[PDB]
RNA sequence: UUGGGUAACACUAACUGGAGGACCGAACCGACUAAUGUUGAAAAAUUAGCGGAUGACUUGUGGCUGGGGGUGAAAGGCCAA
RNA sequence: ACGUCCGUCGUGAAGAGGGAAACAACCCAGACCGCAGCUAAGGUCCCAAAGUCAUGGUUAAGUGGGAAACGAUGUGGGAAG
RNA sequence: AAGCCCGCUCGCCGGAAGACCAAGGGUUCCUGUCCAACGUUAAUCGGGGCAGGGUGAGUCGACCCUAAGGCGAGGCCGAAA
RNA sequence: CGACACAGGUGGUCAGGUAGAGAAUACCAGGCGCUUGAGAGAACUCGGGUGAAGGAACUAGGCAAAAUGGUGCCGUAACUUCGGGAGAAGGCACGCUGAUUAGCUCGCCUGAUCAGUCGAAGAUACCAGCUGGCUGCAACUGUUUAUUAAAAACACAGCAC
RNA sequence: GGCGUAAUGAUGGCCAGGCUGUCUCCACCCGAGACUCAGUGAAAUUGAACUCGCUGUGAAGAUGCAGUGUACCCGCGGCAA
RNA sequence: UAUCGACGGCGGUGUUUGGCACCUCGAUGUCGGCUCAUCACAUCCUGGGGCUGAAGUAGGUCCCAAGGGUAUGGCUGUUCGCCAUUUAAAGUGGUACGCGAGCUGGGUUUAGAACGUCGUGAGACAGUUCGGUCCCUAUCUGCCGUGGGCGGAGAACUGAGGGGGGCUGCUCCUAGUACGAGAGGACCGGAGUGGACGCAUCACUGGUGUUCGGGUUGUCAGCCAUGGCACUGCCCGGUAGCUAAAUGCGGAGAGAUAAGUGCUGAAAGCAUCUAAGCACGAAACUUGCCCCGAGAUGAGUUCUCCCGAAGGAACGUUGAAGACGACGACGUUGAUAGGCCGGGUGUGUAAGCGCAGCAAUGCGUUGAGCUAACCGGUACUAAUGAACCGAGGUCUUGACCA
């Protein structure tokens, strides 16, 4: 994942895709992975209600195209890529339910709240 | 570089050619003479050929003509050279190389067929 | 030209006819960007691309006009590298 | 602006030889030949040829050489309330 | 004798390295004998060197005439190519 | 002809030899092998064929490369000297095999029907437009520096003196 | 000559879809070679000397001045100060 | 006098600019960028410190430090500018404003043209704009690597010196606690992990193949089957291996100092970190560690090989070797290579026939054939003979032995 990226979203903050901005602590030639915090400015959603396309939030991403390698060897990929939006309140999302499964190192050690909401864990 | 494999002297087209007459040569006439990587693979462009042409039948006399384009010494391999190497396995026609002639410096033996 | 509507003016439909320094092109024409070549055959060629293509076209042979000349849709361009 | 134009000096000019480490101008001193002696430049402990020479003193810093507006009971000497 | 010749096998070209010709070149064609010289190797090979032979039409072409145009003669202009 | 047996240049006839949409590839006829060699699986180019993901972000400019790119059916906008633009765009079909219909005198001619059937791909092997929008300039074809500029330069019908 | 303007134009700038290495970074392979061997065999190019290194100096980044140290010969391949 | 700091005075640097023409215009073609190789420091964060408008906290200014990291776009040809989204930090200067016999050329100083301005004008204008070439098979020297010889040789080693980096962040055990009315908002050490730069190795995951298999067009062998040619025809896939978005590994500690903190103790019998002495004290220094390395002039060592023979170069068959050379293994006391067989693999259903079927080719017989640059067994085949380089135990001179 690089900037000017399209993904899609997880939550339900009447978003449907995203479109990556930049990276919150990492100076690389286009980067973002799974678990790391990053701006960004929707493209398709509701624009009415709460003005949501255009303005730029936080999200966490969640799903990625690459594949990334476990303890045991094996390694696992996805179709496409997908997000979570969050607000101010240190670290947490907008909206009300979650779509899509999550990584382990991404719940104990990190976050706890995110993952009691997760329908899903592999 | 790589493990050692087959050795093509000039290009690709020139190195399943040459193979191929050279080959009709040792059962035309039991005398033939190349260079070093001389008949050392074409000892392979006879038996195979010879096997698999073992025993006359259909699924082995065609075989014998589609390597070597000939129909005179492609029928002598058969009712001659076998059954004539019946029992004796391996050691078709094997040589000893001999040493290089004039013109262009490359020893070379003579085929020949035991 | 035919048929139909209309008075006509003309119009519509079909058919016929097929022009047009028109477009794609056989043979080919032109030739923007780069590299090769640059004591190349020597007076400027090769390769990968790229554009335009029956006429005011292209071409052989013969013939006519010459230097301060002529000629020139004038570029100071051309008049035997 | 790697000047025009004056002045002093000095060289490039017409200069040896020679020291200054090397050097156009600083110091001393001026080319025949071969040869002998004694001096100058400078050097004189060793390579290097010549006294590790005489009298007296300073610094101790190895200073032996860039170094400044400015500071200092580092130290020595002298005068005065 | 790796590139002279024979057989086989393996390929190239087809508006083309095929067939017939213009211009131009010009005997370079063919045969025999050789190769010192020529052939970006060698050569018993040659469009190479030497000596011979070959191009026997009334109806093929030249020869003849004419177009743009040009020349000579008379006429007319210091003079005249 | 170009100094040379210099991949340069040079007129006419053979464009029905065989397979396709043709004077395109493969191949009889005919001709030819007269465009220096031998051995080793470097670094080191020019020629050449495209890459997992992204994809012009390179760049003066996507130059270069690639892509669309046969045929048949359906369908096709703004604008217009209604001629056109339009093979606009967009979408589908297009293999083989068996048995047949229709047009025609017939074709080793053409257009279709029904059924069966194979591959990832059926114009599965010979070409070949990428499309669209905005803006500058010139009208366009044509003409122009034979040896670096063809361009908004030149010319042109028309108008005027 | 000012303004403005269909169709066309290898004209200049710019944006979108699709696509592409053009770029972020890049593996090997194929044809013809390079490296070596037989045969055939030029033309370009040079004042002399010449293996330096470390400092200093010099118009303050000379191998060739000054002071020291040092330096074994030849050969192959490259990127090239 | 605790940031700021006028007037005035005194200096340093020379990155800026104006610029006194001895140097080059018998010419070191122009700016910037680009690409490529080599040699340094007046720095933002972090680290260690000084001043404080330093109460604390949070900041301001200054010194030190490279150790790591400075990796990106849109308009313009533009260099130093409008701006955008990130970034703990993403300083500066020299190298003939380093670098074109390394690149890029987009710019400026050519033949066309357009435009303004100047001119009546051609034409002009260090005014602008569109299009427009930048070469050479390095001989020497230098450096990066590889060899042959010389100091009698084969094999096995050593090895002075030479080359080297670590930094930052997240999380857990402990803070939204200490401090404060509130607002606001800090701290050893031991560990796990997130961003990065440094010898290799791949079994695992993945990328590749003119080995191989399949589909398919033209054409030829009459057709079928099975094949040749377009030097895999074309299209699809793909193993080993090499590689990758892969994997394993990459200290601590010790010693000596700077800033600084102290001890003992004078000059001034007091005092004082010093002046002599002395205890501690930095990611930096040396070493440790890894890599290169006898052309490291202390230019090495070892054993054995020529001191009339106690070997070696040449040769033959192959590489855990390799551009030439070298290097390494073997040479019958042989398996080194090939053949055969087997093992371990790649594909995918055969020839023929029966019944199949009009046919393409659909079926049954075959979950059958064909193929391989692995390994093992096995010498069956192929590693002979013979020649040759070749100093000959150089001296003056200490103990022991006889």
């Amino acid at each position: 994942i690089q900037e000017q990226t399209m993904l899609n979203v997880a939550d339900n903050s009447g978003a449907r895709r995203v479109m990556c901005i930049k990276v919150l602590g990492g100076s690389h030639r286009r980067y973002a992975g799974v678990g790391d915090i990053i701006k960004i400015t929707i493209k398709e959603a509701i624009p009415r209600g709460k003005v949501k396309k255009g303005d730029v939030l936080k999200a966490v991403v969640v799903r990625t195209k690459k594949g990334v390698r476990r303890p045991d060897g094996s390694v696992i990929r996805f179709d496409g890529n997908a997000c979570v939006l969050l607000n101010n309140n240190s670290e947490q999302p907008i909206g009300t339910r979650i779509f899509g499964p999550v990584t382990r190192e991404l719940r104990s050690e990190k976050f706890m709240k995110i993952i009691s909401l997760a329908p899903e864990v592999l | 570089h790589r493990k050692s494999g087959r050795q093509l002297n000039r290009n690709s087209s020139h190195r399943q050619a040459m193979f191929r007459n050279m080959a009709g040569s040792l059962v035309r006439h039991e005398i033939i003479k190349t260079t070093l990587p001389k008949a050392k693979e074409l000892r392979r462009v006879v038996e195979p050929l010879i096997t698999l042409a073992k025993t006359d039948s259909v699924a082995n006399r065609r075989l014998a003509f589609a390597r070597t384009r000939d129909n005179e010494i492609v029928a002598k391999l058969f009712n001659e050279l076998g059954p004539r190497f019946a029992s004796r396995a391996g050691g078709y026609t094997r040589i000893l190389k001999c040493g290089f002639r004039a013109g262009d410096n490359a020893p070379m033996a003579y085929i020949e067929l035991v």
